[PDB]
RNA sequence: UAAGGGCAGACGGUGGAUGCCUAGGCUCUCGGAGGCGAAGAAGGACGUGAUAAGCUGCGAAAAGCUGCGGGAAUCGGCACAUACGAAUUGAUCCGCAGAUAUCCGAAUGGGGCAACCCGUCAGGCCCCUGACACAUGAAUUCAUGAGCGAACGCGGGGAACUGAAACAUCUCAUUACCCGUAGGAGAAGAAAACAAAAGUGAUUCCCUCAGUAGUGGCGAGCGAACGGGGAUUAGCCCAAACCGGCUUUGUGCAAAGUCGGGGUAAUAGGACUUAGAUAUAGGAGAACCUACUGGAAAGUAUGGCCGAAGAGCAUGAAAGCUGCGUAUCCGACAUAUCGAGCACCUGAGUAGCGC
RNA sequence: AAAUGUAGGUAUAAGUAACGAUAAAGGGGGCGAGAACCCCCCUCGCCGAAAGACCAAGGUUUCCUGAUCAACGCUAAUCGGAUCAGGGUUAGUCGGGGCCUAAGGAUAAGCCGAAUGGCGAUUCCGAUGGAAGAACCGGUUAAUAUUCCGGUACUGAUACUGCGAUGUGGUGACGGAGAAGUGACAGUCCGGCCGUCUGACGGAUAGGCGGUUAAAGGGUGUAGAUGUUCGGGGUAGGCAAUCCGCCCUCAGAGUGCAACCUGACAGUACGGGAUAAAGGACGUAACCGGCUCCCAAGAAAACCCGCUAAGUGUGUUACCCGUACCGUAAACCGACACAGGUGGUUGGGUUGAGUAUACUAAGGCG
């Protein structure tokens, strides 16, 4: 279970559009860089060529009631793929 | 599936089973995040049948 | 007269008292039980949902997986909304047995600022990643222990304030507190005992004896036992004399050690001469109508009925006959529990003694 | 009904004190129900060895964007470090960590001690120090940038084209002060080249304005500096201390200067172009872990090199963690959007001995 989903910011958009190879996706914090371009290419079947990672820790959403409950949304991990010059990936 | 039906499979093809359950859920889980999905419903019964799969293939060794 | 002010009343504001109520407390009685953990605990971290902050449940098989027994129309926790599904081929739910069970923590491969970093060894994939093993200490590879946690027990140490109307002996007190270590209880326990010519015979606990005999800067204080009445009741095993074997040692003998036989005293004695029941799910379980008031009868007034059931809680007010129940009876695939003589022996740095 | 008695609520002083440095504001537009305070523009004013820029500690989403003005903001607020939602942090080389050891800590064998325990190596841990593995300039986003892209470099592994440690040596390996000579960057001035404009009033087609750029890495061995000097230890060895034959520092270290360099910034014109947009004079320790003097006499271990004992070419590839934002502060320590405190680096111009002082740029503020 290492891909969670792909990326689909306005961020992600314009980076792909430049570069037609990279995409973005976000994956189980604790998982490194070598298993990453395994699971990306045993998924859909692709030349990965670069993995950058980085990683996030959630969002605190502090609430208050009868004060301060705490709260967190779990952490997670961003790889940011380069695929092999002249190949693409399709999420539909 | 069901669990009848599950058993009713050998042991050598209850594991070919159990890798395309395991590769199909991941497709869907992407599928529902790119774009809700139909039904829903197909993402906890995909998951807990791997559940069944993964139980009856420990009796057997394990019996 | 009233810029303004005073008093009374009416109606409001604020605030949250009071009355009524309960979802939580408090003190106990009866029965059971008195642990969990290296097969990894207590307690945590991080995760886990169509949707998901927080709790709850669960652990990458992650609000859950598989059987067996129960039960019968709803169900996907608190908990809504929306959305999609499950289920009379028996879902959800309950009892029992299994499967899975990340990281830290006694933490145990080495380190470490808990939830992290770094290895050796054997296997299999491919810079990495799986799945094994690898601490220490006390016994003989194997077996064991460690840590946590109510009170009660037994041990090792051990105050002061206070009282003495000051204070040092004394008191508070062999208390508080610290540490070690058991069990369902523990400790004690079968006379080298009490008694006073009269007797009772292990230990423990209750009522008396008794605020007595004593003790004490004879101050403040401290404080028995005998005897009597109860609860409960229970008694046993070695060592030694001596005999036999075997090993060892000194030189056939003798000594030691080790197993077998002998033997266990106070009137002295000894040697020799159970399978059914219970527990953890369940099944059945009687009997009411009309009128009035009322938003709503269970109220009130008639007239019925049940009762081994007139305990209770809920239902639009206060219900034996509306519902869940109650009296009573019936139920378990699992698992858990229930002779003369003789002088040979009878415990040694012990009894006793000085400081 | 009273204990300077306790909780909760509400009064009085009172529409009073005060609204937190006397660096300062004025006008025109805008969105809007609503503007002294918000946005844009013109003018004014303050800081400028800072009140600008980059890190560390600490904080932990305060960062950017949309919606909102109940509460918070000592006023109002259309605004905010406020509420809600979405988004945003990209590394073979940077900083850590992986390696090494210091103070100290935990221990082994042992020692001590009613218990709990106290000590105790050359062992291990432990940076604020040492590493023989290595990168710098520019540009792009609303928000990241030695990380992405461009250019130009470097460092390990890996595949195809006799070795020598656990012992023992060498190295690593270290103070304070002082000035000088040589000479970059920055900065200033002079003078060409490129583009652009002709500025209230008297004068100027001669002037105003913006530019004309650069690092790591590579080369040279230049200024300058240092060197003409058979017993005592590490290499031919047996478990560092009574020997003998053998190759040297005569060259080391080193600015400046070439090259990297037909990148880049600003402004005009329309990704491309002008644009391959001369040069000087000073100034100048960044050579220097150097030189000279002095007494108070200036860590350790590992990396890297010895010794014996025991036995170039190409390609592929480089894992982990940090990276937003604040940081002489409204985000850290002070109960506060508090006149206090908070380690390191940089810090233009004129004036000056100066990093003092005064005025100003960039940038930041009222
Ligand atoms: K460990
Ligand atoms: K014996
Ligand atoms: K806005
Ligand atoms: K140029
Ligand atoms: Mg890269
Ligand atoms: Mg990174
Ligand atoms: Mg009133
Ligand atoms: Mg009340
Ligand atoms: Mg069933
Ligand atoms: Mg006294
Ligand atoms: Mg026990
Ligand atoms: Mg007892
Ligand atoms: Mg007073
Ligand atoms: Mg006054
Ligand atoms: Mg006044
Ligand atoms: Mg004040
Ligand atoms: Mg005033
Ligand atoms: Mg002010
Ligand atoms: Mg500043
Ligand atoms: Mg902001
Ligand atoms: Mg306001
Ligand atoms: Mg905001
Ligand atoms: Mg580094
Ligand atoms: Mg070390
Ligand atoms: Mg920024
Ligand atoms: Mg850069
Ligand atoms: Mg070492
Ligand atoms: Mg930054
Ligand atoms: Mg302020
Ligand atoms: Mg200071
Ligand atoms: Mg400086
Ligand atoms: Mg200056
Ligand atoms: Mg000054
Ligand atoms: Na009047
Ligand atoms: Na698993
Ligand atoms: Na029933
Ligand atoms: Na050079």
């Amino acid at each position: 279970g290492i891909i969670i989903k792909p990326i689909i910011s306005e961020k992600m958009t314009a980076v792909t559009e430049k570069m037609s190879e990279r995409y973005g996706f976000r994956v189980s914090p604790n998982a490194n860089k070598i298993e990453i371009k395994k699971a990306v290419e045993a998924m859909y079947n692709v030349k990965v060529e670069d993995v950058n990672t980085m990683r996030y820790d959630g969002k605190r959403k502090n609430r208050y009631t009868s004060g301060l409950i705490r709260g967190k949304e779990a952490s997670f991990k961003k790889a940011i793929v380069t695929l092999k010059k002249g190949e693409t990936i399709d999420f539909f | 599936m069901k669990i009848a039906e599950i058993k009713e499979l050998a042991t050598k093809e209850l594991q070919e089973r159990l890798d395309a359950e395991v590769a199909a859920y991941d497709q869907m889980r992407i599928n529902h995040a790119v774009s809700p999905l139909d039904s829903p419903a197909k993402l906890k019964h995909q998951r807990r049948m791997i559940a069944q799969m993964k139980t009856v293939l420990r009796q057997r060794e394990l019996n």
